[PDB]
C-alpha cells in the first residue's frame, strides 16, 4: 500500500499507462454521451 | 454543585405529578362526536386515490 | 502515538458504511416511488431499503462509539468539532421546520375565497385546544425540565441518579408519544381534508417523528451511561441528546401556541 | 459519587481487547466478523437485485 | 476517569502542566542583528509563515519551507529564520 | 510560437460546425421535417404584403408595425 | 481488493475530491448532450429530430437543468477544489469529519441514476427545471416521473447539506496554529460562505418539495386551488431556496479567481477585508430578496418595489468585488497563462452577465421580459460563463498539482479561444430574441425568430470541438512522459508562496502534513 | 405588433404602459453601456500596459484607501440615478383614476384560451361567450402567420379603457401580448387584474409564457383593437 509513500498517486508506475488513461478518457465520454442520447431513443422506442 | 440536582430534581417530580392528575382527567372523557359537516367541496378531496385507497390511514 | 502524529485531530481509518447506506437511501426512495404508485415490489422494497438505512446507521455509530470509547482517539479539539457539527445539524431542522410554519401561515393569514375568506375551514371541528395538547405541552416541559436534571447529574459527580433521570425522561417521552397517537386516532378530521387538516397534520407528523428520534437518542444514551461510557468532563453524546429535546421542546412550543391557539381562534 | 452499576473493568478488559488487533476499525472483535462481512453484504445484493428490477419494471410499465 | 492513547495522553500531559505541543508557536521578537528570529521544529525541515511587523506594520502572510542547514529571510520584511531541531531531525517523510 | 497553430484550429472549428450543421439541418442525417411556410417561397412576400394591409374580423383592412415599417395610410 | 478498498472504502479528502472531479465531468458531458439535442431540436422552425413529442423536448429542457445545476457544478466547486484544497490550504490535517465526507459523495450517483429513471419511466418529466405545482400535479402528469425527480432533489439535498455542515465545522475548527480567521484565503473564505447559504437555504427546497410530494401521492391540498394553498406559496418557497441556490453557483468562483489574479499578478489581493467583507454581504443579501424571480403572477405594488430594491443593493458588493479585481492587476508582472486568459474571461462575461440582470432586476422591465430567452441569456452567461470558466481556470491552475503532470500549453490557449468563441456567439442572440419577444421553452417558434435560431445553433458545435478538445487535453495531461518543472510552470517552484498549497510536493503525499504550519507572531 | 425577422429590441408600442416599459428600458442601458464600456477600458489598459514586458516588478501595493470608498459610494448614486425611473413608472402605472369601460375575462384552459364579454346579457347564463384555438398547419391562407393565427380572435374596441380578468381553470397559464406590453399569470385559483388603453386600431399577436403542458406555444392570443362603431355592431350581431 502506499499511505507512506513520497507520492499519493505515483502515476509513473503503472503498465505504460497510456492505453490505459485513453480508454479511461474514452469510457467517461461514451457514459457521458450515449446515455443521454439512449434516453430520446428509447422514448422513441416506446408510444 | 448539587442544590441544582436537588432542585432540578424537584421540579421535575412536581412536573410528572401536575401532568398524571391532568392525564387523569383528561381520559374518562367519553368524546361523543357531532354530526358529519355537510360535504363541502373542499372536504375529503381525492386527487389521487391512496394505495389502501376507499379509506385514510388511521381510521 | 500523537508525539508521532504531531498533532491531536481525529484521522478516522476506512469504514464502507458511507456507500453502504448511499446504497440504502436509494433502496428507500425507489420503494417510496413503487409503493406511492401500484406496483409489485413496491411495500418489500420500501420495507428492505428502511431496514438497510437502519442497519447501516446502527453499525456507524457503533463504530463511532467503539473508537471513541475504547481506543480513546477523541482528543479535545474532535470533541469540540462534534458540538460544533451537531449545533449546525440543528440549525438546519429549525430551517426546514420553519419552512413548514411559513406554508401554514401563507395558507392561513388570509384564507382564499373558496374556504369562505374564514379560518379555521366551516365543517372542520378544530380540537380544543385545552384538553389533549395542554397536556402534551406539559409532559415535554416536564420532560425537558428531567433531562436537565440528568445534565446536573453527569455534571456534579453523581453519576448512579443520571440513569434515573433519563428513564424518568424516556418515560415521558413516550407518554407524549401515546397520547398523540391516540390524538390521531381520535382527530374529528383527517389529512385529506382542506388546507387546515393538511397542514396540521403535516406539521404534527413531522414534529411527532423528531419526537421519536430524539427519544430514541435520549435511549442509547442511557445504556451508555448504565454501562458507565459517559464522565463528569468527557460526554458530548448527553450533550447533544440535551440540545436535541431542547430543541424538539421548543419546535412543539411554537406549534402549539400558532396552530393549536390562534388556528382555532 | 458511585461508579454505574458496573465494575468498570470490563470496559478496561475490553479496551485492552480492542487496542490489541492489528486490524482496521470495523473489523475489530468476533462479533464484527459476522456483522460487517455478512448481513451488510447480502443485504445490499438483495437491494441492488430488488432496485434493478423495479427500475425496469417502472420504465417497462410492466407488472401493475 | 476512563481514557487511553491519545486522550490519556493529552490528559497526562494537561495534569503534568507541560503543553504538548508548545513548540508549534515561535513567538519571538521581530528580527536578527545579534540574536537570531527562531522557531523550534520536530523534523529536518519544517514550513513556517511569516506574517511580520515590530507590532504595528505586518506584511499579510508569506509561507516559506525553511531548512535546517541554511538560515532563510523573510522576503518582504527582511527577518531572519534560524531553526533548531528539538527532535529527530530527519527528512519529514522519512 | 503558436498563434498560427490557435488561428489555424479556430478556423477548422468553424468549418466542423458548419458541416456539422450541413448534415443535421440542411440536409436531416436524423430524420424530420421542414414547415410548409418556408419550403414555399412564396409565403415571406405574401406576408409582407398583408403588413401592408392585414386582414381584420370587423372592419376594413389595417396595417401592422406601424411606426417600426412606416407604412401607413393618408388623409382619408 | 486493496484498490477497491482505497476508492470505495477511504476517507481521504483528496481521493474523495479526485471522485468528484471524475463524477463532474461525467454529469457535465452528459448535460452538454441535453443541450446539444435541445439546439437540433431548435435549428430550424417545424420538427426537427423529436418528430413531435414536445413532451420529450419538456423532459430534456428538465434534465439538462438538473444535470448541469445540480451535479456539474456544485460537485465540482465544492466537491471537486472544496474537498481538496480546502485543508491543503488552510494549513490542516484530513478533514473533519471524514465519513460524512464520504457519505455525501457516494450519495450522489444514486441521485444521478434517479435523475435519468425519472426521464426514462412511462413518458417523462416535462414540468420544467422549476418543478411548478399544478402541472406536476396528479391530474396533469399521474406518472410518477416527478416523483423520481423529487427523490433525486432530495437525495442530492441531504448530501450537500452533509457537506457544508463538513466545511462549516472544519473552517470553524479544524483551522492550523496562530492562523487567524482574518489570515486563511479567500478561496477558503468562500467555501465557507456558500457552505452557510447551502446549509440555510436547502432544506427549505426539502420541504417544499417533501409538501409537493404529499400533494401529488398522499393526497393533501398544499398546492390544489380548491381548499385554500395557492401555488404562489410553493413559488415563494422554492424561490426563497432558489436565489440562495444561484448566489453559491458561483462563490467559489469568486475565491478561485481571486487566488489565480493574486498568483498571477505577482501580488496579493487588493483590498483584502473589502473582499470578505462584500462576500460575506452578498451571502446575507442573497436571502433578503427571493421573489424577484416572479414579478409577473401579482403581487402588491410595494412588494415589488422592496425587491426591487433588494436586487440593487446585491448588485453593489459584485461591483466591489470586480472592482477590487481590477484594481489588484495595476502592479504589474502578469503572465498570459491559460488560468489568467480564463479569469479574465471570467470578469469580462460575468460583468456582460451582470449588467443584463440588473437590466432585468426592475420591475416593469421584467414584467416585459418575464420568460423570455433574454432571462435566459441572462443566466447562461452569468451561470454557464461564470462558473463553468472559474471551474476551466481552476482545473488547470490545479491539474498542476493533482495529477503530477502538465497540460500542454499550446492546446489550452487553443480550447480556451474555441470555447470562448462558441459559447459567446451562441447566447447573444439569445438576448435579441428575448427583446423580440420569443416566449422561453418552446419547441416551435413562429417563422419571425427563425433568423437568429440557426446562427445561434450553430455556436453549439464549436462549444461541442471544444469540449472534445478539453478531453484530449485531460487525456494528454494524464499520459504526458514530462512531469512539473520551472521551464513548464513557475508556481509550484516557488520556494516562497503566498497560498501554503503550492510550497508542498506535487502530489501530497498521503496525509498532506508531515508536520504542521506555524506562524512566527511577533511582539513577544 | 407582430414578431419580425431578424429585428433587435422591442416591437412596437399600443399602451402607455409599453411607453412606459420602453422608456425605462432605454434609461437603464444608457447608464450600463456606460458602466460596461468604463470596466472594460479599465480592464484592458491594466492588463496591456502591465504585461510582462514593461513592469517586470510587483510594485507591492496591498491596502488602499480613500478609493475604496469611492466605488463603494459612486455605484450608490448611479443605482439611484437607475431607480428614480423605475419606481415611477410603477406608482404611476398601478393608478387607475378612471373607471374601466369593458371587461374580458380571460380564462385560460389547457392548451386553449377563452373569453366572455359578460357585461351585456340581461340574463344569468353568460352570452358571448368562445373559444381561441390556434389554427393548424393546412388551414391557413397564403398570408398568415404560423402556430400563431388563432379562429375568432379577441376584439376589443380602440382609444377606450378595458380590464382583462386573467385566470385559469387547469393549470398555471400567463395571457401575453407583447405589443400591448401585457404579461400576466393565470393561476387557477385568483382572478388578476390588468388594466389596459390602447391608442390605435389593428391586430397584436402574443403567446403563452409558462410552461403549460404539451402543447405550449401552441396556445397563442390575438387581439384587435377597432373603431367603437364597429365593435358595437360587432357585439350587438354576436349577442
Ligand atoms: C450549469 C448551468 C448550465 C449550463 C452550463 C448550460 C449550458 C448550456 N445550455 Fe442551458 N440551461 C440551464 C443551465 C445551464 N445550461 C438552465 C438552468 C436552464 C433552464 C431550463 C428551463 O428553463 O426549465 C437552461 C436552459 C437552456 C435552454 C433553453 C431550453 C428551453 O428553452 O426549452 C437552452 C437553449 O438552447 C440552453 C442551451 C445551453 C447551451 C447551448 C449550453 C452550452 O453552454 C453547453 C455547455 C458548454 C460548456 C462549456 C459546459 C460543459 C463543460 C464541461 C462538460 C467540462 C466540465 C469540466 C469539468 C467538470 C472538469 N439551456
Ligand atoms: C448564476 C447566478 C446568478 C447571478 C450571479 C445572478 C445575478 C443577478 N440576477 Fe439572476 N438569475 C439567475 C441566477 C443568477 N443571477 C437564474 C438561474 C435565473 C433564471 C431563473 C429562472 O429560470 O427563472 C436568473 C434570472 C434573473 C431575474 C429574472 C427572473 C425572471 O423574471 O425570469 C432577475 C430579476 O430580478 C435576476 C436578478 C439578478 C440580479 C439583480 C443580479 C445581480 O446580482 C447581478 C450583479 C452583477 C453585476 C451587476 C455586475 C457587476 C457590477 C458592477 C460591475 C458594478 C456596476 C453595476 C451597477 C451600477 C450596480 N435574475
Ligand atoms: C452507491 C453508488 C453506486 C450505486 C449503484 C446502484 C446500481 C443499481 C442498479 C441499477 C439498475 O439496475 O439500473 C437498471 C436500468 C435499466 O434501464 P432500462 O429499464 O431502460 O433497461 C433497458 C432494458 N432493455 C434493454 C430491455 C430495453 O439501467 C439504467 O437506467 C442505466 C443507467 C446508467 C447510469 C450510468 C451512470
Ligand atoms: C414513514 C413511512 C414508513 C413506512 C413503513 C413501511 C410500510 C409498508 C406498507 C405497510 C402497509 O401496507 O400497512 C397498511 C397500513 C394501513 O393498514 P389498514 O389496513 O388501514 O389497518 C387495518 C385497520 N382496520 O398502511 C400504512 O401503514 C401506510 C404506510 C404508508 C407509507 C408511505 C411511504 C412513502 C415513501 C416514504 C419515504 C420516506
Ligand atoms: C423526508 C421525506 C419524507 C417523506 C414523507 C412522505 C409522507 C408521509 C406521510 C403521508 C401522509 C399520511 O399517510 O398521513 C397519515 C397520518 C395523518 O392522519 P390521517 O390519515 O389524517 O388520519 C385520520 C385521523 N387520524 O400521519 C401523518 O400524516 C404523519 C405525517 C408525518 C410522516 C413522517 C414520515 C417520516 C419519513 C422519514 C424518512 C427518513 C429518511
Ligand atoms: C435524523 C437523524 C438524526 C441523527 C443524529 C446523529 C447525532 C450524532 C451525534 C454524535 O456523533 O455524537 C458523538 C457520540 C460519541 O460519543 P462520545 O460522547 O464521544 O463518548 C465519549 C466517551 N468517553 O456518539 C454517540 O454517543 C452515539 C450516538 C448515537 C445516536 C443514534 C441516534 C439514532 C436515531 C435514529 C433515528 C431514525
Ligand atoms: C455498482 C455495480 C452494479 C453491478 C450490477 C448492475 C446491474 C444490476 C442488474 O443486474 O440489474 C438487473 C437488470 C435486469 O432486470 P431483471 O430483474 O434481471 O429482469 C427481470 C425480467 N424477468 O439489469 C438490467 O436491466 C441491465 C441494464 C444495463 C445497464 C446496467 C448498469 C446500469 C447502472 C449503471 C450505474
Ligand atoms: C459526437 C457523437 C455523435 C453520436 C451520434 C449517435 C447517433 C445514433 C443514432 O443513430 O441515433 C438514432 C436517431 C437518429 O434518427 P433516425 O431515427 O435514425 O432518423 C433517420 C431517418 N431519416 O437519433 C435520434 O433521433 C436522436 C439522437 C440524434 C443524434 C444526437 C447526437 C448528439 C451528439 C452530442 C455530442
Ligand atoms: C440531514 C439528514 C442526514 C443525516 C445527518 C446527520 C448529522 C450528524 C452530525 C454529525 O456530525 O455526525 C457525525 C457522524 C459521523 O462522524 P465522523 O465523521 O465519523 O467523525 C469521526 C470522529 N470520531 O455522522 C454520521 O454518522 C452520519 C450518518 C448518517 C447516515 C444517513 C443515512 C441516510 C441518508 C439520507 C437518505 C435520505 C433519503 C430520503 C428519501
Ligand atoms: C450590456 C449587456 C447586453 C445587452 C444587450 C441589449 C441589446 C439591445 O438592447 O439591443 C436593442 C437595441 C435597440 O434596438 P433598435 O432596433 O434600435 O430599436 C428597438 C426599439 N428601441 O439595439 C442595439 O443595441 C443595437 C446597437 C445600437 C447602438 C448602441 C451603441 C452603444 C455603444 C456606444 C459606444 C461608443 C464608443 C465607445 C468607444
Ligand atoms: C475594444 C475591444 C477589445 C480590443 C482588444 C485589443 C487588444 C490588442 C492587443 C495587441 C497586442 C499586440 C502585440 C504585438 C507584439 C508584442 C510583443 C509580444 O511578445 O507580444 C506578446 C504578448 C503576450 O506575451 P506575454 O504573455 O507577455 O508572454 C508570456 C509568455 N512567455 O501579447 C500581449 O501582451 C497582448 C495582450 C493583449 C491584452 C488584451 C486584453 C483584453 C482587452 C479588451
Ligand atoms: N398487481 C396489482 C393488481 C391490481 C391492479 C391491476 N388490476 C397490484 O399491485
Ligand atoms: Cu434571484
Ligand atoms: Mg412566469
Ligand atoms: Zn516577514
Amino acid at each position: 500500500y502506499y499511505i507512506h509513500a513520497k507520492h499519493m498517486y505515483n502515476l509513473d508506475r503503472m503498465k505504460h499507462r497510456g492505453l490505459k488513461m485513453s480508454l479511461a478518457v474514452f469510457s467517461a465520454f461514451s457514459i457521458g454521451v450515449a446515455v443521454p442520447v439512449y434516453a430520446v431513443i428509447f422514448q422513441q422506442k416506446k408510444t | 454543585d448539587a442544590y441544582e440536582t436537588a432542585k432540578w430534581e424537584k421540579i421535575t417530580y412536581l412536573g410528572i405529578v401536575s401532568c398524571t392528575g391532568l392525564a387523569i382527567y383528561n381520559l374518562s372523557k367519553g368524546h361523543p362526536h357531532t354530526e358529519e359537516p355537510p360535504a363541502y367541496p373542499y372536504l375529503h378531496i381525492r386527487n389521487k386515490e391512496f394505495p389502501w385507497g376507499p379509506d385514510g390511514l388511521f381510521e | 502515538m500523537i508525539e508521532s502524529q504531531r498533532h491531536s485531530y481525529h484521522l478516522v481509518d476506512p469504514s464502507p458504511w458511507p456507500i453502504s447506506g448511499s446504497l440504502g437511501a436509494l433502496a428507500t426512495t425507489v420503494g417510496g416511488v413503487m409503493y406511492m404508485h401500484s406496483f409489485q415490489g413496491g411495500a418489500t422494497l420500501l420495507s428492505l431499503g428502511l431496514i438497510f438505512i437502519l442497519y447501516t446507521m446502527f453499525v456507524w455509530w457503533r463504530d463511532v462509539l467503539r473508537e471513541s470509547t475504547l481506543e480513546g482517539h477523541h482528543t479535545k479539539v474532535v470533541q469540540l468539532g462534534l458540538r460544533y457539527g451537531f449545533i449546525l445539524f440543528i440549525v438546519s431542522e429549525v430551517m426546514f421546520l420553519f419552512a413548514f410554519f411559513w406554508a401554514f401561515f401563507h395558507s392561513s393569514l388570509a384564507p382564499t375565497v373558496e374556504i369562505g375568506g374564514i379560518w379555521p375551514p366551516l365543517g372542520i371541528w378544530v380540537l380544543d385546544p385545552w384538553e389533549i395538547p395542554f397536556l402534551n405541552t406539559l409532559i415535554l416541559l416536564s420532560s425537558g425540565a428531567a433531562v436537565t436534571w440528568a445534565h446536573h447529574a453527569i455534571l456534579a459527580g453523581k453519576e448512579k441518579r443520571a440513569v434515573y433521570a433519563l428513564v424518568a425522561t424516556v418515560l415521558l417521552a413516550l407518554v407524549f408519544t401515546g397520547f398523540q397517537g391516540m390524538e390521531y386516532y381520535q382527530a374529528p378530521f383527517t389529512i385529506s381534508d382542506s388546507i387546515y387538516g393538511s397542514t396540521f397534520f403535516l406539521a404534527t407528523g413531522f414534529h411527532g417523528f423528531h419526537v421519536i428520534i430524539g427519544t430514541l437518542f435520549l435511549i442509547i444514551c442511557g445504556i451508555r451511561q448504565y454501562l458507565g461510557h459517559l464522565t463528569k468532563e468527557h460526554h458530548v453524546g448527553f450533550e447533544a441528546a440535551a440540545w436535541y429535546w431542547h430543541f424538539v421542546d421548543v419546535v412543539w412550543l411554537f406549534l402549539f401556541v400558532s396552530i393549536y391557539w390562534w388556528g382555532g381562534i | 459519587s458511585e461508579p454505574p452499576f458496573r465494575p468498570r473493568e470490563k470496559l478496561i478488559e475490553k479496551q485492552k481487547h480492542f487496542q490489541s488487533v492489528h486490524k482496521h476499525t470495523y473489523l475489530k472483535g468476533p462479533y464484527d466478523k459476522i456483522t460487517s462481512v455478512a448481513i451488510p453484504l447480502a443485504l445490499a445484493a438483495s437491494s441492488l437485485y430488488l432496485i434493478g428490477r423495479g427500475i425496469y419494471n417502472m420504465s417497462h410499465g410492466i407488472g401493475k | 476517569p476512563i481514557a487511553t492513547g491519545h486522550e490519556r495522553e493529552e490528559i497526562q500531559a494537561s495534569l503534568e502542566g507541560r503543553d504538548i505541543l508548545e513548540i508549534n508557536h515561535p513567538e519571538g521578537p521581530f528580527g536578527t542583528k545579534e540574536a537570531p528570529a527562531i522557531v523550534k521544529s520536530y523534523f529536518d525541515r519544517r514550513i513556517v509563515g511569516c506574517p511580520g511587523g515590530e507590532g504595528e506594520d505586518e506584511h499579510d502572510v508569506v509561507w516559506f519551507w525553511l531548512e535546517n542547514g541554511k538560515p532563510h529571510e523573510c522576503p518582504v520584511c527582511s527577518q531572519y529564520f534560524e531553526l533548531k531541531v528539538v527532535g529527530p531531525g530527519g527528512d519529514p517523510y522519512g | 510560437m503558436s498563434t498560427k497553430y490557435i488561428v489555424s484550429a479556430i478556423l477548422g472549428s468553424f468549418g466542423i460546425a458548419w458541416v456539422c450543421d450541413y448534415y443535421v439541418s440542411e440536409k436531416k442525417i436524423f430524420g424530420g421535417s421542414t414547415p410548409g411556410t418556408i419550403t414555399n417561397k412564396e409565403w415571406g412576400e405574401e406576408t409582407d404584403k398583408k403588413f401592408q394591409a392585414w386582414p381584420r374580423t370587423a372592419g376594413p383592412p389595417v396595417v401592422v408595425n406601424p411606426i417600426t415599417r412606416q407604412n401607413f395610410v393618408v388623409k382619408s | 481488493m486493496t484498490n477497491p478498498v482505497r476508492w470505495l472504502f477511504s476517507t481521504n479528502h483528496k481521493d474523495i475530491g479526485t471522485l468528484y472531479f471524475i463524477f463532474g465531468a461525467i454529469a457535465g458531458v452528459m448535460g452538454t448532450c441535453f443541450s446539444v439535442l435541445i439546439r437540433m431540436e431548435l435549428a430550424r422552425p417545424g420538427d426537427q429530430i423529436l418528430g413531435g413529442n414536445h413532451q420529450l423536448y419538456n423532459v430534456l429542457i428538465t434534465a439538462h437543468a438538473f444535470l448541469m445545476i445540480f451535479f456539474m457544478v456544485m460537485p465540482a466547486m465544492i466537491g471537486g477544489f472544496g474537498n481538496w484544497f480546502v485543508p491543503i490550504l488552510i494549513g490542516a490535517p484530513d478533514m473533519a469529519f471524514p465519513r460524512l465526507n464520504n457519505i455525501s459523495f457516494w450519495l450522489l450517483p444514486p441521485s444521478l441514476l434517479l435523475l435519468l429513471s425519472s426521464a426514462l419511466v412511462e413518458v417523462g418529466s416535462g414540468t420544467g427545471w422549476t418543478v411548478y405545482p399544478p402541472l406536476s400535479g396528479i391530474t396533469s402528469h399521474s406518472g410518477g416521473a416527478v416523483d423520481l425527480a423529487i427523490f433525486s432533489l432530495h437525495l442530492s439535498g441531504v448530501s450537500s447539506i452533509l457537506g457544508s455542515i463538513n466545511f462549516i465545522t472544519t473552517i470553524f475548527n479544524m483551522r492550523g496554529p496562530g492562523m487567524t480567521m482574518h489570515r486563511s484565503p479567500l478561496f477558503v473564505w468562500s467555501v465557507l460562505v456558500t457552505a452557510f447559504l447551502l446549509l440555510l437555504s436547502l432544506p427549505v427546497l426539502a420541504g417544499a418539495i417533501t409538501m409537493l410530494l404529499t400533494d401529488r401521492n398522499f393526497n393533501t391540498t398544499f398546492f390544489d386551488p380548491a381548499g385554500g394553498g395557492d401555488p404562489i406559496l410553493y413559488q415563494h418557497l422554492f424561490w426563497f431556496f432558489g436565489h440562495p441556490e444561484v448566489y453559491i453557483l458561483i462563490l467559489p468562483g469568486f475565491g478561485i479567481i481571486s487566488h489565480i489574479v493574486s498568483t498571477f499578478s505577482g501580488k496579493p489581493v487588493f483590498g483584502y477585508l473589502g473582499m470578505v467583507y462584500a462576500m460575506i454581504s452578498i451571502g446575507v443579501l442573497g436571502f433578503l430578496v427571493w421573489a424577484h424571480h416572479m414579478f409577473t403572477v401579482g403581487l402588491d405594488v410595494d412588494t415589488r418595489a422592496y425587491f426591487t430594491a433588494a436586487t440593487m443593493i446585491i448588485a453593489v458588493p459584485t461591483g466591489i468585488k470586480i472592482f477590487s479585481w481590477i484594481a489588484t492587476m495595476w502592479g504589474g508582472s502578469i503572465q498570459y497563462k491559460t488560468p489568467m486568459l480564463f479569469a479574465v474571461g471570467f470578469i469580462f462575461l460575468f460583468t456582460i452577465g451582470g449588467l443584463t440582470g440588473i437590466v432585468l432586476a426592475n420591475s416593469g422591465l421584467d414584467i416585459a421580459l418575464h420568460d423570455t430567452y433574454y432571462v435566459v441569456a441572462h443566466f447562461h452567461y452569468v451561470l454557464s460563463m461564470g462558473a463553468v470558466f472559474a471551474l476551466f481556470a481552476g482545473f488547470y491552475y490545479w491539474v498542476g498539482k493533482i495529477f503530477g503532470r502538465t497540460y500542454p500549453e499550446t492546446l489550452g490557449q487553443i480550447h480556451f479561444w474555441i470555447t470562448f468563441f462558441g459559447v459567446n456567439l451562441t447566447f447573444f442572440p439569445m438576448h435579441f430574441l428575448g427583446l423580440s419577444g420569443m416566449p422561453r421553452r418552446i419547441p416551435d417558434y413562429p417563422d419571425a425568430y427563425a433568423g437568429w435560431n440557426a446562427l445561434s445553433s450553430f455556436g453549439s458545435y464549436i462549444s461541442v470541438v471544444g469540449i472534445c478538445c478539453f478531453f484530449v487535453v485531460v487525456t494528454i495531461t494524464s499520459t504526458s512522459g514530462n512531469n512539473i518543472t520551472r521551464a513548464n510552470i513557475p508556481w509550484a517552484v516557488e520556494q516562497n508562496s503566498t497560498t501554503l498549497e503550492w510550497l508542498v510536493q506535487s502530489p501530497p503525499a498521503f496525509h498532506t502534513f508531515g508536520e504542521l504550519p506555524a506562524i512566527k507572531e511577533t511582539k513577544s | 405588433d407582430a414578431p419580425e425577422p431578424w429585428q433587435l429590441g422591442f416591437q412596437d408600442a399600443a399602451t402607455p404602459i409599453m411607453q412606459g416599459i420602453m422608456d425605462l428600458h432605454h434609461d437603464i442601458f444608457f447608464f450600463l453601456v456606460q458602466i460596461a464600456v468604463f470596466v472594460l477600458w479599465v480592464l484592458s489598459r491594466a492588463l496591456w500596459c502591465f504585461r510582462s514586458k514593461i513592469s517586470p516588478i510587483p510594485q507591492r501595493i496591498v491596502h488602499g484607501t480613500t478609493i475604496e470608498i469611492l466605488w463603494t459610494i459612486f455605484p450608490s448614486i448611479i443605482l439611484m440615478f437607475i431607480a428614480i425611473p423605475s419606481f415611477t413608472l410603477l406608482y404611476s402605472m398601478d393608478d387607475v383614476v378612471v373607471d374601466p369601460a369593458i371587461t374580458i375575462k380571460a380564462i385560460g384552459h389547457q392548451w386553449y384560451w377563452s373569453y366572455e364579454y359578460s357585461d351585456y346579457n340581461n340574463s344569468d347564463e353568460q352570452s358571448l361567450a368562445f373559444d381561441s384555438y390556434m389554427v393548424p398547419e393546412d388551414d391557413l391562407e397564403l398570408g398568415q402567420l404560423r402556430l400563431l393565427e388563432v379562429d375568432n380572435r379577441v376584439v376589443v374596441p380602440a382609444k377606450t379603457h378595458l380590464r382583462v380578468l386573467i385566470t385559469s381553470a387547469d393549470v398555471l397559464h400567463s395571457w401575453a401580448v407583447p405589443s400591448l406590453g401585457v404579461k400576466c399569470d393565470a393561476v387557477p385559483g385568483r382572478l388578476n387584474q390588468i388594466s389596459t388603453f390602447i391608442q390605435r386600431e389593428g391586430v397584436y399577436y402574443g403567446q403563452c409564457s409558462e410552461i403549460c403542458g404539451t402543447n405550449h406555444a401552441f396556445m397563442p392570443i390575438v387581439v384587435e383593437a377597432v373603431s367603437t362603431k364597429d365593435y358595437g355592431s360587432w357585439v350587438s350581431n354576436q349577442i
